[PDB]
Parts: C-alpha cells; sequence; structure tokens
RNA sequence: CGCGCCGCGGCGAGCCCGAGGGCCCCGCGGCGGAGCGAGCGCGAGACGCCCCGGGCCCGCCGCGCCCCUGCGGGCGUGC
C-alpha cells in the first residue's frame, strides 16, 4: 500500500509506499520498560549535607541522673540522633546511588519501531488523546519544504486538520498543584503534534506554537514519540523525512527490524473456521441437581422414589 | 469387628431394621458423585452411577 | 469441629497461566485452551501446558538433534515449544518440517535452503490443531550449568563440584582426607 | 545455671508429619558392593549378544 | 522500587520479621569468614572440601600470554569455510584442488579430535595436533602440516 | 435430540422396574420374619 | 558493592550503551565455547521426547601384548 502526500494547501499531491518500520509487531511492555529506563538517565543528583547534625559536641550522660541515654550537649539538650530535634537522618542520602540504568542496544532499537508502528493507526492515536477527527489520513505525510513565518506554519496546520489539537493545547496551561510550582516547573500544558523533517528548514517556524516539537528524522527521541510512556503520538511528517525512513533503517549496521505476528484480530478468526470448527465434539450432558426435601411429607414427593406405593406415605 | 473393638469408646453400633435403613437414605441420603454430595431425590440418580451393579431404584 | 487432617495431604500449586508480558503468548495459549476444552484431545493438552513453562523450563533445540530425532520419520511435523538454534558442526541439513516459536535468523536460512519449511504455532493452530502427523519434542532440562551445582559436595556420596575457588588439600583429596 | 538434658517427647509426630520416606526405587538394584568378578562377568556376556550389544 | 518490598509490609508488627525471643543483634555469629575450623565446621565439611590448607607448587610469576592456548575441534573446521564456497568444495573431491584451512589465522593453535568430518579431502596447517585428529583426519584423504 | 430420546426412554424402562421391585421385595420382607417362626 | 537462587525482556554458538570518538551513530577486552592433571602435559561420540539408571569415551594411578621416528607410537585390561 501506499500513503498519501499532501500540499501546503490541503488537496492530494502524490503517494509513496509504506516503509517497513511499520509492520513492527506493537509490544506495549518493551516500550514501557525502555521508556522508564531512559527517562531515569535524566536525573541530578541530590543529598545532605556530610557534615549536618554532627558539627556539634555531644555524649552521652549515663544511667544515675534520672534521664535518657542519649547524647547531650553541655547543659543537657538532645543531640545527634535522629529522634533528637537537630540531630543527623538515621541514614543519610548519599550521591553515590545509581541513576542510570542501562538498556540493550537491540531493546533499544525495538522501543523506538514499536513506537512508530503504533503512530499508524488512527484508533491507538485518537485513544492516547490527540483529536484526529478532521484529518484525512492518519500516516500524515505534507509537502512544505520551507517554512519561517510562524503566520504561515499555523496555516498549514489548518490546511489540514490538525487545528484542534493545537488549540486543545495552547488552552490548557495553568499554574500546577504542589510545590513544584516554587522548582521552576510552574506551569502545564497538554502535548500535541510532533514535526518530523529532513532536509527543510521549518523548525523557526514551528517552535512557537503551544504543544509542538520538532525531530530530524535521522535521530527520533523514544521520549517524544510516547509522551507518559503512552506510545500513538500524532506525527506531521515533511515529504522528505518520511521518504527517507528506510534509507535510516539501512544505516543500521548488522540490524534487521523484528518479525511480523498476528493480532487477536486474527486468531479470533481461525477459530471460527470450517477447519479448527469440524474437529468440535460435544461434552455429556451435565448432572441434575436439586435441593433436598422429604418426600413422605406429600404423595407426589414420595412417588418420585417409589411409584407403586408399597412404602407408607407418613 | 477387630478394629472396631479398639475405638469402642467412641462411637455406638448395633444392628438395623429395615424400616430404619429405609428412613436414613429416603429423609438424609446424599449420593458421592466427584467428590460432591448431591441431593438423592428420584430414581434418576441411582440408576445413572449404580446402573452396572444392578441396582436401578431406591428399594 | 470436623477432622480433615488424617489421610488428607496438602494441597499443590502449579502453573495455569504463562505468567509472560508477552501478548503474543496470551493470545496462543488462550486458543490452544479452547481447542482443548472443545476436542478433549490430549495433544492440546500438552502443549497448552507447554505454554506455561518458565524459560529454564524451555531449552533450545538444534537442528542437528531434530535432523537426528526424525530421521526414519521424515514426512511428519516436529512440534517444539521454544527456540530452534543452528548447529554449524553438522554441514549438511535435511529437508523436514519444523514448528517452533522462534527460529534463529541462520536456522532458518539452513532449514529453507535444503527445501524445509519453518512454521509458526498459529499456522500450526489453522492447519492442524490437535497434532494429526504431528510429534511433539523437547531439549535436556537438565543441561544448565546451574543444576550441576546442587547438593552436598564434601559428603561421600556426592559427585558434585563446589561453588568458589578451593587451593587447599583437606578434604578434597578423597577420603581420608580430612 | 541448670538446663533440660534430654527428651524425645515431640520426636515421632515430627517424624511422621510428611510421611515415613522411603528410599528410591533404584537404591535396591545398585551395582555398589558386589563382587568385581560377577560385574566383569555380565558386561562381557552382554557386549557379545547381538540382540544385546551396543557397540557401533 | 521501595514501594514493592516485603519490608514495608511490616509497619505495625513490633518486629520486622526477626522474632521476639531471639531478636536482632549486632554479630551474633561473628564477623565475615571466621570460625571455619571450630563452630562453623559443620557448614564447611559440608559445602567447602578442600578449603584449608595447601596444594602443589607456586610460581612468583606467571606468564598469561605463554600459556596461554586455543584448540579448535575438527567438527568445528568446516565451519572457517564461507558458506558460499563449501558446496563447490564438497561437489569435487578433488586431490589436486582440495582446499587448505590454516587455523591460526582463525586463532587457534592446537587440534582435537572430537567429531566427524565430511567424505572430503582437505589440508589443515596448525602448530600441534591431536593423535585421533590425525587419524581421522587421514581416514578421510586429507594432511597434516606444520606452520610458522 | 438423540439425547431427548434415549433419556425419555430410559427412565420409562427404569419406572417400571420400580414398580417390579418393590412387591417383590416387601414380598420377601414378610416372608422372612415367616420362616424363623416355623 | 560482592555472592547464591528464582522470574520476566532481547538475541543465540554466540553475546556485549568499556573507555573513547562523531534518548541517535561507531566502539577492545571479557565471559561462553573442553575437560582433567601437583606438574612434564595429554585431550572427549555410542546409544536417549524429557527425567532416572545402565553402557561406553577423555584425564590422573597402575599394569598384558606388538612396533616405526623409541623411557616415543599402537592395541588392550582394572578400582
Ligand atoms: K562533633
Ligand atoms: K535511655
Ligand atoms: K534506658
Ligand atoms: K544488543
Ligand atoms: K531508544
Ligand atoms: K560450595
Ligand atoms: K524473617
Ligand atoms: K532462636
Ligand atoms: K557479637
Ligand atoms: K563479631
Ligand atoms: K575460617
Ligand atoms: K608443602
Ligand atoms: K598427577
Ligand atoms: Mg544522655
Ligand atoms: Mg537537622
Ligand atoms: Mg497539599
Ligand atoms: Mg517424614
Ligand atoms: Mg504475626
Ligand atoms: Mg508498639
Ligand atoms: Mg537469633
Ligand atoms: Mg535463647
Ligand atoms: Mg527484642
Amino acid at each position: 500500500p501506499t500513503v498519501k502526500v499532501f500540499g501546503p494547501t490541503g488537496t492530494q499531491v502524490a503517494e509513496l509506499p509504506r516503509p517497513k518500520v511499520f509492520n513492527v509487531p506493537l509490544r506495549p511492555d518493551i516500550i514501557n520498560f525502555v521508556h522508564t529506563q531512559l527517562r531515569k538517565c535524566l536525573r541530578t543528583p541530590y543529598a545532605v549535607s556530610r557534615y549536618a547534625g554532627v558539627q556539634c559536641t555531644a555524649h552521652s550522660w549515663g544511667p544515675g541522673r534520672a534521664v535518657a541515654r542519649l547524647p547531650r550537649k553541655h547543659g543537657g539538650i538532645g543531640a545527634y540522633a535522629n529522634f533528637a530535634r537537630g540531630g543527623h537522618m538515621a541514614h543519610p542520602t548519599t550521591v553515590i546511588r545509581r541513576w542510570c540504568r542501562k538498556v540493550n542496544l537491540n531493546q533499544r532499537r525495538y522501543a523506538v519501531a514499536s513506537a512508530l508502528a503504533a503512530s499508524a493507526n488512527a484508533a491507538l492515536v485518537e485513544a492516547r488523546g490527540h483529536r484526529i477527527a478532521d484529518v484525512p489520513s492518519i500516516p500524515l505525510v505534507v509537502d512544505t519544504d520551507n517554512v519561517t513565518k510562524t503566520k504561515d506554519a499555523l496555516a498549514i496546520i489548518k490546511a489540514v486538520g490538525v487545528l484542534r489539537d493545537v488549540e486543545r493545547c495552547k488552552d490548557s496551561r495553568h499554574i500546577r498543584a504542589g510545590r513544584g510550582k516554587m522548582r521552576n516547573r510552574r506551569y502545564i500544558t497538554r502535548k500535541g503534534p510532533l514535526v518530523i523533517y529532513n532536509t527543510e528548514d521549518v523548525a523557526r517556524g514551528f517552535r512557537n506554537l503551544p504543544g509542538v516539537d520538532l525531530c530530524h528524522v535521522s535521530s527520533i527521541r523514544l521520549l517524544e514519540l510516547a509522551p507518559g510512556s503512552h506510545p500513538g503520538r500524532l506525527i506531521l511528517w515533511t515529504k522528505s523525512a518520511f521518504a527517507s525512513l528506510d534509507d535510516v533503517y539501512a544505516a543500521k549496521q548488522n540490524y534487521t527490524l523484528p518479525r511480523s505476528c498476528i493480532t487477536q484480530t486474527d486468531i479470533e478468526r481461525i477459530l471460527q473456521s470450517d477447519a479448527v470448527q469440524k474437529t468440535f465434539v460435544p461434552k455429556r450432558d451435565p448432572l441434575v441437581i436439586e435441593r433436598k426435601v422429604d418426600p413422605f411429607s406429600s404423595k407426589e414427593a414420595l412417588a418420585r422414589l417409589d411409584p407403586s406405593g408399597t412404602v407408607m406415605p407418613k | 469387628l477387630n478394629a472396631l473393638r479398639i475405638v469402642d469408646h467412641y462411637v455406638t453400633y448395633g444392628e438395623p431394621t429395615v424400616e430404619t435403613i429405609r428412613n436414613l437414605i429416603y429423609k438424609r441420603g446424599f449420593a458421592k458423585v466427584n467428590g460432591q454430595r448431591i441431593p438423592i431425590v428420584d430414581n434418576n440418580l441411582i440408576d445413572e452411577q449404580l446402573s452396572k451393579h444392578n441396582i436401578l431404584c431406591a428399594e | 469441629g470436623i477432622d480433615l487432617k488424617t489421610g488428607i495431604k496438602k494441597r499443590k500449586v502449579e502453573r495455569k497461566e504463562p505468567k509472560s508480558p508477552n501478548p503474543y503468548i496470551r493470545l496462543l495459549h488462550n486458543a490452544f485452551k479452547v481447542v482443548y476444552e472443545n476436542t478433549g484431545e490430549d495433544f492440546t493438552k500438552v502443549l497448552t501446558k507447554r505454554l506455561c513453562l518458565s524459560k529454564t523450563n524451555r531449552p533450545v533445540l538444534s537442528v542437528s538433534r531434530l535432523a537426528h530425532l526424525m530421521h526414519k520419520r521424515e514426512d511428519k511435523i516436529a512440534v517444539v515449544a521454544s527456540t530452534v538454534t543452528n548447529d554449524e558442526r553438522l554441514v549438511t541439513i535435511p529437508r523436514m518440517t519444523i514448528c517452533a516459536l522462534k527460529f534463529s535468523a541462520t536456522a532458518r536460512s539452513r532449514i529453507e535452503k535444503a527445501g524445509g519449511r519453518c512454521m509458526s504455532f498459529d499456522e500450526l493452530l489453522a492447519e492442524k490443531p490437535t497434532g494429526d502427523n504431528c510429534v511433539l519434542l523437547q531439549g535436556r532440562r537438565s543441561c544448565r550449568a546451574v543444576c550441576k551445582k546442587f547438593g552436598s559436595p564434601g559428603r561421600p556420596n556426592s559427585h558434585v563440584k563446589p561453588k568458589g575457588e578451593h587451593k587447599g588439600r583437606r578434604g578434597a583429596r578423597g577420603r581420608h582426607s580430612w | 545455671a541448670k538446663l533440660k538434658n534430654h527428651t524425645s517427647k515431640n520426636q515421632n509426630r515430627k517424624d511422621h508429619r510428611n510421611g515415613i520416606k522411603k528410599p528410591k526405587k533404584s537404591a535396591y538394584t545398585s551395582h555398589k558392593g558386589m563382587c568385581p568378578k560377577y560385574l566383569r562377568n555380565l558386561r562381557r556376556s552382554r557386549a557379545n549378544d547381538p540382540r544385546q550389544s551396543l557397540r557401533p | 522500587p521501595t514501594r514493592i518490598r516485603k519490608s514495608r509490609k511490616r509497619r505495625g508488627h513490633r518486629q520486622m520479621g526477626y522474632g521476639r525471643v531471639g531478636g536482632h543483634r549486632k554479630h551474633p555469629s561473628g564477623r565475615g569468614k571466621a570460625g571455619g575450623l571450630q563452630h562453623k565446621r559443620t557448614s564447611f565439611d559440608k559445602y567447602h572440601p578442600g578449603y584449608f590448607g595447601k596444594l602443589g607448587m607456586r610460581n612468583y610469576h606467571v606468564r598469561r600470554n605463554i600459556e596461554y592456548n586455543p584448540t579448535i575441534n575438527i567438527d568445528k573446521i568446516w565451519s572457517l569455510i564461507p558458506e558460499e564456497q563449501r558446496d563447490g568444495f564438497l561437489q569435487r573431491k578433488s586431490t589436486t584442488e582440495a582446499p587448505v584451512v590454516d587455523v591460526t589465522r582463525f586463532g587457534f593453535f592446537k587440534v582435537l579430535g572430537r567429531g566427524s568430518l565430511p567424505q572430503c579431502p582437505i589440508i589443515i596447517k596448525a602448530r600441534y595436533f591431536s593423535s585421533d585428529a590425525e587419524k581421522k583426519l587421514r581416514e578421510v584423504g586429507g594432511v597434516p602440516l606444520l606452520v610458522p | 435430540a438423540e439425547r431427548a430420546t434415549e433419556k425419555e426412554k430410559r427412565a420409562a424402562l427404569v419406572k417400571d422396574h420400580a414398580v417390579k421391585s418393590a412387591q417383590v421385595y416387601a414380598r420377601y420382607y414378610i416372608d422372612l420374619v415367616e420362616s424363623e417362626k416355623k
């Protein structure tokens, strides 16, 4: 099959073959494992000071003075314990915590490919959160070729149907709920489209827009493809980006994309087919269970066991 | 008999009439089927389980 | 009260479902579990239990072991619920049909170049769900190095090696060495 | 101070809780301790029987 | 992650699995490996035969690249020939154009004899041979050779 | 189906067996506590 | 941080974000692949869904017999 390509104005203009990276199986378990390890590698260490609580002079008074045995400053003030005001922590935090995590190169490439394949579904992009109800194709390729004024770049995103997703992002900016607003994280906005470009200047006209991000096709970032560790981002490909995907995967030395497999849609079809159904054979009829009750109560209840009636009813 | 005389102080026992046997089965009769305790209420269940031994009804 | 202790043992725990997060394993196990309940075939019952095992209970199978086992019955489908690797010490491979969970890239290339077929368990499910003209096979469950140190080295009937490095002599030169 | 020296009071109940085990079926046929002059002649006889021999 | 650990399931239990009679103290057996011949002797003899004592000659400085000695069996020899060429060599069991395999180029010194070869003449050059590697090679029509 | 026919016929055969065996066994029980008396 | 066992992911007779160089690209050791012997050193196919046992092969210790390049080779026997 071929993807469609649209002008910077909205009509159909060209067709390109599907890159083979979209046929990789969908693995929300592998995308979650990689997203977790690589988002831990951006952390800045923190720790308390190594002298904190231990700059004072304090020793135990011992028994015989009607007081508890912790170390005390000259004068008798509690010190040097985690349960004393002003003492050290029981186990102080240290910067030698292992902050980063390792991931193999094979599993890093699987996560990018599985996250890119999720982006080719109009049902997973919708369920990720985006507004794509007025979009020509969800594998959305568009010919722009140079964009410098934000005013022109806003005109394309309208000219196609991604206008409601950026206003979704624009009207959502707010002050966050907790302590985070003292620590340089005061505002929050939702995330919109991702424009992926190869050989054309677009970054100047797209960057200022709320909820927009920029990726040169040779280096695609998994934290951008799966915000929140959820796979299906909406992606606006430039034409030259979309037409170099296979060249990029040919540039990875001794690498082959993983093997395509079937889905639960495909398994549910087979079982309802004459090659599998013709092997079916019914179960025996199942036991029949009543409650206990006294046969001697009535004529009819007793007759169920013995019909003749030699047995007295009561 | 010799095993039962070992546990005499736990048990009481004797010889039942055909009237005692009948009331117990008709009133307190349940069946073991696949490890389940199943109410015995009609001849359909004694036949299904014991017909190989030529027992077909409650009598 | 009720006495339910004498003559009665403690119940047992076994894997009744795979614990893998791979969606392809859940789909296949759930599918073969269905076929068993509507067939009662003991081939689909052993195969449903193989798909719950824990990857140390699913050792690999090489092509040369299959070529050896399938000899004289070469018209049948080998069924393996594990990975099929390659054996480069065998120079020539015969033609055979193998159905496995996974093939190595080099083992697939060799199997096909002889005229053979590499099936998947969903190809098996569609064409032969109850195992007609199929044989179930597995590798050596006790081939791991870890399972070679189980026990008490040092006891006179052990035949097991110790774990670390031991540079001495005491107890290591046979009986009457302590 | 002095503590208790010995008892076997609870030990027959611990011995019975997992059943009384039985030795492996293959210990009854172990060659260990049989006459070597009998175990030599046993191997020789089979190696020269075409129904039993396992030589290549 | 701290939030899935067994130790957080013991909040409210007075003693975090260490018992009331015994308790959790500092070092009730001593530190490290001490005691192996006295009060841990039942442990050291059951699992570590040959931990105590001396055995054999000592060398005050071992030369790691003298004692290095890689090896290859005869059943692995034909996998050193690339696949594109193996078929043709088997096709024409030549005495006058037999394949030459120099195993030191691949980084082996001695050739051992486990396995078997295909019915095809071949020449193997190495630094040392085992006695049945030579025997199985001459059984095939091959020759062994020594190389610098 | 054929299951409902066999289950229909079978119970009928069992029922007439229940009226045969009841009368005979009632006859047997009266006859024991007689034969001892004689 | 080191050691043991278990589970899950990727690849599989292979595997691998060393350090470094141009969330992407390139990147040695190493460990695994053969063991046994204090050492000189010698060096594994024969069977088997799996498991358990039997039989046989390799090294270390002993010993018949035959031989070429010889306290060296071959063919055997035994714990
Ligand atoms: K101080
Ligand atoms: K105190
Ligand atoms: K105190
Ligand atoms: K890798
Ligand atoms: K990645
Ligand atoms: K050990
Ligand atoms: K504990
Ligand atoms: K204790
Ligand atoms: K201590
Ligand atoms: K100590
Ligand atoms: K010690
Ligand atoms: K010494
Ligand atoms: K020695
Ligand atoms: Mg004090
Ligand atoms: Mg403080
Ligand atoms: Mg608050
Ligand atoms: Mg016991
Ligand atoms: Mg408790
Ligand atoms: Mg308390
Ligand atoms: Mg204690
Ligand atoms: Mg005590
Ligand atoms: Mg205490």
